[PDB]
């Protein structure tokens, strides 16, 4: 304070939304997942753009260099492990910022909730182009897998899947291809996260409650800038105890063997926050099922605020959905589980059954819930 | 037209303008409701509930009330709500206004005759029983300010309304709209008040045009048994006579000179109307130089500017106020307002032709029979006089009363106004405007 | 959810589950009545623009404490929760109103 | 679809705007076509044959 | 028992006889004791070039200043001491000089019209004084927001066409016109062939024929000059003027397309569209609940205080259009939704809003007509522009010929597409461009 | 629809309306765009006449 301030046609205003931006009090700590997604976001695109001054995308080169970046380049090994192992940090960030919409009604937010699944989609799709890049027998093979799928839809399938590829199968063109969008994506997701904010800046956040918070709003600045700090730390914490002490515990040891199409790995499988969307796909013996149903798990987060029953809106003070609620987490723990492992007789019922239970909570039992709860209070 | 080839359909015996019109259908309840319905088989129905609520029944506590009460129209009611009153109405094409005055404040619907039904239920539901939400009202407290901004606009009006003021200590001093520290202060209770001691039956009176009598009959028979109450500023009226002035820097000046004439229905309110039109009250010819009208004339002479004077003649059950209107310009606006009450007094004096009374009686006749000639003016006319009298005088045996109005009759009006306790009301830039006391 | 009062109970009588689901809810540890919890879309929204003066600043206050014991993840102290049986609905005759003012405006566009 | 309700004054709505939105599906389907030359719908227009 | 469509046949007739130099003598029977006596000629702005603009509001000003018979205010006095009301009005097409009196008194009523009409004096001195008048009058009008706008609209709407003059004209004609100028006018104008002696009221159509043969039968109704010359046609002409002052407080803006004209029956469906539309003025009780949906919204959100819909009927064309009074910063915000409206009638018009544009047309018929002054203009004035005066029951036979396919039909003809005419004043800064406007006329391609 | 002139009868019919304005931008782009090769084709084959390949493959491909 040192004026009347004078001036305020700049950005500054636009800064407005960080400082003096009213937030409710009770906010819990399920929430610095948005700003940690804002630091996943920003540090996966600066440990990739020095990624990429050394990387090569053509198929005789690419996986040497990656070697090269560990092996040669000054503290280039470090960057490669926070790079593989923040997307790991990524997605679980992003499963909990999921998580938190479903149980506090933050989907009632249509329209932040409705870029939010683009901005899920467009991750998605990032994060799957990156593991093709090292190139290293699981980087083909994964890729080979997933994009084959689209070869199920009809009178596209085989023009598309081409088109995807650059030729017949995952080569060279598909390589140089993938990194160059691999590097333009994430760019669009910081514009979509600016879109995504200027959607809930016009309603404010959603407090554990569910009620309205307007009586207890607190200024950002002094109060949550200093929380988010402290959860940033706790991120990067959590990010660099896996890089300084476990840089391979998530990766697959078989990405570490130059890709070979002639040779196939012992167990084909994807990343693990894929992993849950494997299992529904092959919980399904048809070719063209398979693959709705990996769409549709995916897309089923747009259908959620269509199917709100409850009089309430946070999920606080209902504990038959409470209950539904931690079924769903652990089935799809249970799907994660499902997707690492090989397709046998023991898991083949158990991946049916978790993937019919997955669509019929969210779709059956959660509105049905709802519907009960409301009998019970009267209204 | 056209549905079925001939449909010569309502070539009935009187059908109005052949021989027989039909008469205007009397009648009293023995609760002391009056009905009244002219069946004079035209498209156009027009129904009017005229109840004794003017805006001088309300005390000094809560002023205004009358104007919310009629601004309260298309409201929330027990049998229907606002959106269904203003849909309802609005979708058969019905008109639902209401009109006020000091004295009376009717409830008047205007549709065709085929849908009169619905427009009926709407009007009891209306007038017998608001729901008078909190919200509700509370919402049209800023429409007050609107309406009286507008209302106010004509500074003709502002004057009326402080002559009544000035004149008058009691119930018909009161303004017509909701004074400006009223605006927001009035309460729903407040309303239930005003409407559950006025809205109250023997206060009441029915009227109706082109609807049969047992269809107002049986609509009418649900009523009250209450009278009116008491009043710190209003109850029963007392002239007292006094002057209001009001500088607002305006180019025009108006002015209202008036005295204490005679209550409606008294012999001698009919001197004073027939000694309105021997002064002046009104053009006949559009653009004309008013050759007959005596108080024009009178300031013509002197007076080569701009200027406007009538004859204010305002009666009511009980008092009257009786004068002449000025307009002038702040420069001559004495000499307009004194050449104009000069002439009256000549009057006063004797100095009155039969010709010159011949005229006026023309004048007075000719006017009144316009005023009912139009669908609307009849039924106000017949909706008053069930309120103030009980029963339905014709136009004819009025223009017998306005004919045995005696030349000397006009002479004692004028000493009335000449000899008695003026009370003036003045607008404008008021710097040279004389005095009660310099008149 | 945990046992019921009784023995076990499947299902027995209906004010004993309501009963039991009102303190399994956990909205009254918080000092709110069920109606301070409601979600408020356009239609509730307005219906608390018709609360009188002093039942709209009860409410205000309700929330405003609840939210500081939800920011300290307390709750209030066992004499202070709201009984089940003197819990009362002070928005149901407002939300009827609008519920009816809104399914006449609804069909009115439709006939 | 193009209505809010199951009423004859949305039924009377559905109705006016059906052959706008006949002929708006023609740009969804000839657009389509003329993008890709779709041959099966391309083999029949005598003129582009 | 007498149901709405019983008694508009109940309705007395028209009854319309000739006279042998061409006047139309015509009235209604009814039993009031009061009636009204008025004559109807074809004149106006529009039947004046540049030269003798704006002489009917001259002539018209001078008609009960006297006459031959009865110099000076002798004309006035008769009238006032008979207890009559006498009246004067002049439009672009009409002028009317009606008066209201005592049905007993019919025969010195019809005495006086035929002096004024005839025998008009036309005295130097009242036309030096007269002038000043007409000049102090144009000062006066300056002022009034609705009546210059309006002028506004005429002067492009219909610019380079006579009826883009104005009623009472330029005050550089006033000052210049002369004796010579407004004798030749009346001499040329004021003619048998093109006028309508019209009454209502309780009085009996044989004595109003019998006085009108008395005192007209000297009119003339000869060749004079190009033997009752005929109109021409004037050009609609999409435009937009913009008189922009900011000390005036409100912005008042007339927006209108070419309308059918007298004699189309497509007047009928446009007055149901219209009807449906609706007006408002910030005093209506209804607020927020109007049916109609530009009148509630504008109640909801503030927009106007006053905007209303009108359908100004002229030989072969019209103003057909809206006027709306809102503040600077709405001009924009209801531009475009009164816009939008009229695009809905023209796409997509429901049956039951119809029905209420219909219900809402029936009672302005039926409720304007009341007493005997409306009804005389009523007499008059459609037998200078429909030939025949239509009957009340054959009004409900075309207004009950039209649906919701008729007005869908009938708006898209004159509404959907085409150029329109803007009028502006005061603050418009924030009225959008002509283009925006235009682009405005037509859905999913603006 | 009813006037002597050409435009008159091509907005009425078709650019009357926005749906249809659309159907012949599409329509006429499907024939415009196979007209404006053949037509800007036949005429750089004019300029270029035995130098193309078009030109001097008859003498090859044998029996063909
Ligand atoms: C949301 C943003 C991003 C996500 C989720 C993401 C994810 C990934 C993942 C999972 C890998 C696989 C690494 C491994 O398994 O060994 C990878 C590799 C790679 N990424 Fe990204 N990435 C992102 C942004 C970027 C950007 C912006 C760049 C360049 C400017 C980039 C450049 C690279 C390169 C060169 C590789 C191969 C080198 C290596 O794998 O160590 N990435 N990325
Ligand atoms: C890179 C990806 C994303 C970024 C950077 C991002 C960023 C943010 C941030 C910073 C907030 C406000 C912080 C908070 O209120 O806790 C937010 C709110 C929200 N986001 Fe995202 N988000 C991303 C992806 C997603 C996803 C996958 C969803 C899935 C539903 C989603 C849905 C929502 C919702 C519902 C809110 C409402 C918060 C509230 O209730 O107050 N977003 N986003």
């Amino acid at each position: 304070m040192t004026n009347i301030r004078k001036s305020h046609p700049l950005m500054k205003i636009v800064n407005n939304a960080f400082i003096d931006l009213p937030a409710p009090s009770n906010i819990s700590s399920w929430w610095n997942f948005g700003s940690l997604l804002g630091i996943c976001l920003i540090l996966q695109i600066l440990t990739g753009l020095f990624l990429a001054m050394h990387y090569t995308s053509d198929t005789t080169t690419a996986f040497s260099s990656v070697t090269h970046i560990c092996r040669d380049v000054n503290y280039g090994w470090i960057i490669r492990y926070m790079h593989a192992n923040g997307a790991s940090m990524f997605f679980i960030c992003l499963y909990m910022h999921v998580g938190r919409g479903l149980y506090y009604g933050s989907y009632t937010f249509l329209e932040t909730w409705n870029i939010g699944v683009i901005l899920l989609l467009t991750v998605m799709a990032t994060a799957f182009m990156g593991y093709v890049l090292p190139w290293g027998q699981m980087s083909f093979w994964g890729a080979t897998v997933i994009t084959n799928l689209l070869s199920a839809i009809p009178y596209i399938g085989t023009n598309l899947v081409e088109w995807i590829w650059g030729g017949f199968s995952v080569d060279k063109a598909t390589l140089t291809r993938f990194f160059a969008f691999h590097f333009i994506l994430p760019f669009i997701i910081m514009a979509i996260a600016m879109v995504h904010l200027l959607f809930l800046h016009e309603t404010g956040s959603n407090n554990p409650t569910g009620i309205s918070s307007d009586v207890d709003k607190i200024p950002f600045h002094p109060y949550y800038t200093i929380k988010d700090i402290l959860g940033a730390l706790l991120l990067i914490l959590a990010l660099m105890l896996l890089v300084l002490f476990a840089p391979d515990l998530l990766g697959d040891p078989d990405n570490y063997t130059p890709a070979n199409p002639l040779n196939t790995p012992p167990h084909i499988k994807p990343e693990w926050y894929f992993l849950f969307a494997y299992a529904i796909l092959r919980s399904i013996p048809n070719k063209l099922g398979g693959v709705l149903a990996l769409a549709f798990s995916i897309l089923i987060l747009a259908l959620i605020p269509l199917l709100h029953t409850s009089k309430q809106r946070s999920m606080m003070f209902r504990p038959l959905s409470q209950c539904l609620f931690w079924a769903l987490v652990a089935d799809l723990l249970t799907l994660t589980w499902i997707g690492g492992q090989p397709v046998e007789h023991p898991y083949i019922t158990i991946g049916q059954l978790a993937s019919v239970l997955y669509f019929l909570l969210i779709l059956v039992l959660m509105p049905t819930a709802g519907t009960i709860e409301n009998k019970l209070l009267k209204w | 037209s056209l549905k079925v080839a001939p449909k010569v359909k309502a070539t009935e015996a009187p059908a109005g303008v052949p021989p027989h019109p039909q008469d205007l259908e009397f009648t009293r309840l023995p609760n002391g409701l009056v009905i009244a319905s002219l069946e004079n088989y035209a498209p156009a129905s027009r129904i009017g509930l005229f109840i004794k609520a003017g805006s001088r029944y309300e005390n000094s506590n809560n002023l205004g009330t009358s104007h919310l009460l009629r601004l309260a129209s298309s409201l929330t009611t027990k049998g229907a709500s606002s959106f269904k009153i203003t849909r309802g109405i609005e979708a058969v094409g019905g008109k639902l206004s209401v009109t006020s005055t000091r004295e009376n404040m009717a409830y008047t619907v205007e549709c065709l005759r085929d849908d009169v039904d619905i427009l009926m239920e709407f009007l009891l539901n209306v007038t017998t029983a608001p729901e008078f939400r909190r919200w509700e009202v509370a919402a049209l407290q800023p429409q007050l300010r609107i309406d009286k901004a507008v209302a106010l606009q004509n500074p003709q009006a502002h004057v009326i309304e402080n002559l009544h003021a000035a004149a008058y200590r009691n119930a018909l001093a009161n303004s017509l709209y909701c004074p400006d520290y009223r605006i927001g202060k009035v309460t729903p209770v407040e309303l239930h008040d005003y409407v559950q001691n006025h809205f109250t039956s023997a206060r009441m009176a029915l009227i109706g045009l082109g609807v049969s009598h047992p269809v107002l009959k049986q609509v009418a028979e649900q009523f009250l048994n209450i009278r009116g109450g008491l009043g710190l500023s209003g109850a029963k009226a007392k002239y007292h006579g006094g002057e209001i002035r009001e500088q607002n820097g305006d180019s025009l000046v108006h002015a209202a000179l008036v005295a204490e004439s005679a209550a409606i229905g008294s012999a001698e309110a009919n001197a004073f109307s027939v000694l309105q039109h021997v002064l002046g009250a009104g053009p006949h010819v559009k653009r004309g130089s008013n050759a007959t009208s005596s108080l024009y004339q009178a300031v013509a002479k002197g007076v080569h500017e701009p200027f406007d004077v009538s004859a204010f003649n305002a009666s009511y059950s009980d008092s009257g106020l009786f004068g002449f209107y000025t307009i002038s310009q702040a420069a001559s606006a004495g000499d307009v307002i004194k050449a104009a009450y000069n002439q009256v007094k000549t009057i006063a004096q004797g100095n009155l032709s039969n010709p010159d009374v011949q005229a006026a009686k023309n004048k007075l006749k000719a006017g009144y029979l316009m005023s009912v000639e139009s669908s609307e003016g009849f039924l106000d006319e017949v909706g008053s006089q069930a309120l103030a009298a009980g029963s339905y005088t014709p136009p004819s045996t009025v223009l017998q009363q306005i004919d045995a109005v005696a030349d000397a009759d006009v002479i004692n009006a004028a000493k009335k106004f000449v000899s008695g306790r003026k009370s003036m009301a003045a607008s404008g830039n008021l710097g040279h405007t004389p005095f009660i006391d310099e008149l | 959810m945990a046992g019921r009062p009784a023995v076990s109970a499947s299902s027995r009588w209906l004010e004993g589950i309501r009963k039991w689901y009102y303190n399994a809810a956990g909205f009254n540890k918080l000092g709110l009545m069920r109606d301070d919890t409601i979600h408020e879309n356009d239609d509730v929204k307005e219906a608390i623009r018709r609360l009188p003066e002093n039942l709209y600043d009860d409410r205000v206050f309700r929330i405003k404490r609840a939210l500081d014991l939800s920011m300290r993840q307390q709750i209030l102290p066992k004499e202070q929760w709201t009984k089940y049986e003197e819990d009362k609905s002070y928005l149901e005759p407002y939300l009827k109103e609008v519920i009816r003012e809104r399914k006449e405006r609804e069909e009115w566009a439709k006939k | 679809m193009l209505t809010r309700f199951l009423g004859p004054r949305y039924r009377q709505l559905a109705r006016n705007w059906v052959p706008t939105a006949s002929l708006w599906g023609a740009v969804g389907a000839v657009g389509l076509v003329w993008a890709t030359d779709w041959r099966l719908i391309l083999d029949w227009v005598p003129y582009i044959n | 028992t007498a149901t709405y469509a019983q008694a508009l046949q109940s309705v007395p007739e028209t009854q319309v006889s000739q006279l042998d130099n061409g006047l139309r003598v015509a009235s209604e029977q009814s039993s009031q004791p009061t009636c009204t006596v008025g004559v109807w000629i074809d004149a106006g702005s529009r039947y004046e070039s540049e030269k003798n603009n704006g002489a009917g509001y001259f002539v018209e000003h001078l008609a009960f200043k006297g006459t031959k018979n009865r110099p000076g205010n002798a004309l006035e006095k008769e009238v006032e001491s008979m207890g009559a009301h006498l009246n004067a009005y002049s439009t672009r097409e009409h002028t009317a000089y009606y008066i209201k009196a005592l049905s007993k008194d019919l025969p010195k009523a019809v005495e006086l019209l035929a002096d004024i009409v005839q025998n008009c004096s036309l005295e130097d001195s009242q036309i030096e004084k007269e002038r000043d008048v007409i000049l102090q009058e144009l000062q006066e009008n300056d002022t009034s927001m609705r009546d210059v706008v309006f002028n506004y609209l005429h002067a492009t709407a219909f610019q380079g066409t006579p009826l883009a003059q104005s009623v009472e004209g330029p005050s550089e004609n006033v000052r210049k016109l002369s004796r010579a100028d407004l004798t030749e006018y009346l001499s040329r104008h004021y003619k048998a062939p093109r006028m309508v002696l019209a009454a209502a009221g309780g009085l009996e159509h044989r004595q109003l024929l019998d006085l009108a043969q008395k005192h007209f039968s000297g009119l003339s109704g000869t060749y004079d000059e190009d033997a009752v010359p005929t109109l021409s046609p004037c050009r609609f002409t999409g435009s937009q003027i913009c008189h922009r002052e900011d000390g005036l407080p409100l912005a008042h803006v007339a927006i209108a397309v070419e309308g059918p004209g007298w004699a189309h029956p497509d007047n009928v469906a446009l007055q149901v569209a219209n009807a449906i539309i609706g007006h408002y003025d910030c005093t209506y009780g209804g607020g927020a609940h109007l049916s109609s949906p530009l009148a509630s919204i504008a109640a909801t959100n503030k927009l106007c205080q006053s905007f209303q819909t009108f359908n100004i009927c002229y030989a072969d064309t019209g103003l057909l259009g809206a006027h709306f009074v809102c503040d600077h910063m709405s001009i924009d915000d209801m531009m475009f939704v009164l816009q939008g409206q009229w695009m809905r009638l023209c796409t997509s018009a429901t049956e039951s809003e119809v029905l209420r544009g219909k219900n809402l047309l029936r009672n302005a018929l039926v409720s304007h007509l009341d007493g005997t002054t409306p009804v005389c203009e009523d007499i008059g004035r459609s037998l200078l522009t429909y030939g025949r005066r239509i009957p009340l029951a054959e009004w409900e036979s075309r207004i009950a010929e039209v649906d919701a396919r008729v007005v869908r039909e009938v708006c898209s003809k004159y509404f959907y597409d085409q150029c329109p005419a803007v009028a502006g004043f005061g603050p418009i800064e924030q009225l959008p461009d002509y283009n925006r406007i235009r682009s405005g006329m037509f859905w999913l391609r603006f | 629809m009813v006037a002597p002139t050409l435009t008159a009868r091509l907005y009425s019919l078709l650019f009357r309306r926005t749906s249809t304005f659309a159907l012949t931008i599409v329509v006429g782009a499907l024939f415009f765009e196979r007209a404006f090769d053949q037509g800007a084709d036949a005429i750089y084959e004019h300029i270029n006449e035995g130098k193309l390949w078009k030109h001097i493959k008859h003498k090859y491909e044998n029996k063909e």
